[PDB]
């Protein structure tokens, strides 16, 4: 392995991602839901990381 | 002596007169709102509105 | 003040309250200073 290795891989896998909402505008007549959607979280502990 | 009695009727007065800063005008244009519960969609508050 | 006291049109309010607020003063302190303020001139004197 390498520390280049190591950077991109720590960037890769913490990061946050922007999905959307679920019955967003514009929408088709007979809709009852605008929810959100959550994709990817940011790591919070050292275990995690780990 | 009566004169002073006139005196003290006016801290009663005090009490029954309330505190405000400044009046509504009529200014001819008002606004109405209309709010929904959560998870709704467009069309119903088109509907509503 | 005597327009201002009786309004309903446009920015009404304001001018009801200067008016009442004045002429309510105005009319006892026209009426009873006069009957008022000698006694309280020659009570000051006399002490």
């Amino acid at each position: 392995l390498t520390p280049v290795d190591v950077i991109t891989a720590i960037k890769a896998q913490n990061a946050q991602v922007a999905a959307g909402q679920l019955g967003g505008t514009p929408p088709v007549k007979g809709q009852q839901l605008n929810a959100s959607i959550i994709a990817q979280t940011r790591l919070t502990s050292t275990e995690e990381f780990g | 002596v009566l004169y002073l009695i006139i005196v003290v009727g006016m801290a009663y007065l005090f009490v029954r007169l309330p505190s405000s800063f400044l009046p509504d005008e009529d200014q001819g244009v008002f606004m109405t709102m209309v709010q929904l519960p959560a998870g709704a969609t467009q069309e119903r508050t088109q509907k509503v509105l | 003040v005597m327009p201002l006291v009786i309004s309903t049109g446009a920015g009404s309010g304001a001018q009801n309250a200067v008016g009442t607020g004045v002429m309510g003063g105005m009319v006892t302190a026209t009426v009873l200073a006069i009957f008022f303020v000698p006694v309280f001139f020659v009570v000051v004197r006399r002490r």
